[PDB]
């Protein structure tokens, strides 16, 4: 799927964000849009990735490893969550990459994020939000003893000691649907449970897919 | 060729004829889509 | 696979449809069924295709169901004619009815073959004897009489007069002029003899005294 073609129309424009009044950071967007990833097209397609590009948002496609942009200096933002990722292999992160985005992947054990050790020292803050190594004992405590001068995890940030402690150590679409319904008033559910019973056509349930995710 | 044939066509005993003549013959959208509604509430309705 | 396929065909688009339908079916009620469905949304050519997928009674019965509801068909209920070699052979003419006048030439084949057959299961002292021993007292016709109406020469006719009697004898009442006052059939010199004597023939079989 990852053709050199739909790299070069995508969406782009400068955005205020890291700096409140200028518009003088770029984003390219590639959200949305269900790219995966191939051995052989896809380092042949992000060399048409404009230059320079700022904020790179990959979010909601169904990649299963870091995009290889090692050698790109531009890139300081690189939104990655929602997709189906494994392993974070860090030296396939951009040369100059600050802030990282992970949320909501597929990221299970500790020998995944081994590999963070090789992401760059100027890396300061990441998110792994909506994972299931997000919910392994004491992950904060270790993913800090990769990446110690590290500024924030799960936009928590990370105090004096904690990074002062590192150096001890020495010495799958429906998860939306679930998550709304997590979410959700018990009576609404109680609605929307009936309108799914009561449910008569084929647009219906698209409209009732509509609810069901926002 | 002369196609004054328009409007009419071939005229029994010629059907017992034939009953005779098989030895001759030898000697020689919405009924889916429902469907289709369903299954999809089967797979939702458990969340 | 056939999941995405079911699925792909809900966004019909007909060709496209079944092309997902015969990649379905490649890995036979139901995909008969769709093809079906599809000739209803359509259409000859599926049924054609049907014949080809097949290649035998169920495919000519198809055949004669579609047939009711409709041109490389009549062709394939000529050739269940050709297979005849039987009544279906005219069933098959009778769903010829849509040059215009092909329809009839066809058949031939088929109606000289049935005069071989029929007419074979069907001296000079023993003609007289056999002739003195009397003294002590159909739908092959219908073929040949259909065509005769617009045929073009006598060597069809030659082939008529080998079947029956009132049949030739109905036909060649066309083909023999009219007396002036007796409406009578005479014979003609526009005819050849041996076509007149089949016709003297015809009388002499039916028993037409006066008029033999």
């Amino acid at each position: 799927k990852f053709t050199p073609s739909i790299v070069i129309d995508a969406p782009q424009y400068y955005v205020d964000h890291f700096n409140g009044k200028y518009n003088v950071d770029k984003c390219v967007i590639l959200r949305d849009l269900q790219l995966e990833t191939d051995s052989e097209s896809m380092p042949s397609s992000l060399k048409h990735l404009t230059k320079p590009t700022h904020i790179l948002d990959l979010t909601n496609n169904d990649l299963i490893m870091i995009p290889d942009l090692s050698r790109r200096d531009d890139i300081h933002t690189l939104l990655l969550g929602r997709n189906n990722i494994v392993e974070v292999d860090g030296r396939l992160l951009p040369m100059n990459v600050q802030n990282l985005t992970l949320s909501n992947n597929s990221i299970r054990r500790f020998e995944d994020l081994q590999r963070l050790r090789r992401a760059p020292r100027t890396l300061k803050n990441l998110t792994l939000i909506g994972n299931q190594v997000c919910h392994l004992a004491n992950y904060r405590e270790h993913v800090l003893r990769l990446v110690p001068h590290l500024e924030t995890l799960d936009f928590q940030n990370v105090t004096a000691e904690e990074r002062k402690s590192a150096m001890s150590f020495p010495r799958k679409t429906m998860e939306i649907m679930n998550l709304v319904v997590s979410k959700m008033t018990v009576e609404r559910r109680n609605e929307l449970k009936k309108q799914l019973a009561e449910a008569t056509s084929l647009e219906e349930i698209a409209r009732l897919e509509k609810l069901l995710s926002g | 060729x002369x196609x004054x044939x328009x409007x009419x066509x071939x005229x029994a005993l010629t059907e017992f004829e034939a009953n005779w003549t098989s030895i001759l013959k030898a000697h020689y959208l919405a009924d889916m889509e429902h469907w289709l509604v369903q299954r999809r509430k089967k797979k939702l309705m458990d969340e | 696979e056939d999941v995405a396929f079911e699925y792909e065909i809900q966004k019909t688009q007909n060709i496209l449809t079944w092309k997902r339908y015969i990649e379905y079916w490649k890995e036979d009620k139901q995909i008969r069924w769709l093809y079906e469905r599809f000739c209803s949304q359509f259409t000859s050519i599926w049924e054609d295709y049907i014949r080809w997928e097949s290649t035998t009674s169920r495919i000519f019965w198809l055949f004669q169901r579609c047939l009711k509801s409709c041109d490389c068909d009549r062709i394939c209920l000529s050739y269940l004619e050709l297979a005849i070699e039987l009544a279906m052979i005219r069933h098959a003419l009778a769903s010829s009815l849509m040059r215009e006048m092909h329809r009839k030439v066809w058949d031939p084949v088929i109606k000289f073959v049935e005069e071989k057959v029929l007419p074979l299961t069907q001296t000079d002292e023993a003609e007289l004897i056999n002739v003195l021993l009397v003294k002590g007292f159909i739908w092959s016709s219908h073929i040949l009489e259909r065509y005769l109406k617009v045929a073009p020469q006598q060597k069809r006719n030659e082939s008529l007069a080998t079947l029956d009697n009132i049949t030739i004898k109905s036909v060649y009442e066309k083909y023999l002029p009219q007396d002036e006052n007796s409406g009578k059939y005479l014979p003609s010199s526009e005819l050849p003899f041996e076509l007149n004597f089949n016709y003297l023939a015809s009388l002499e079989k039916l028993g037409l005294d006066n008029q033999y």
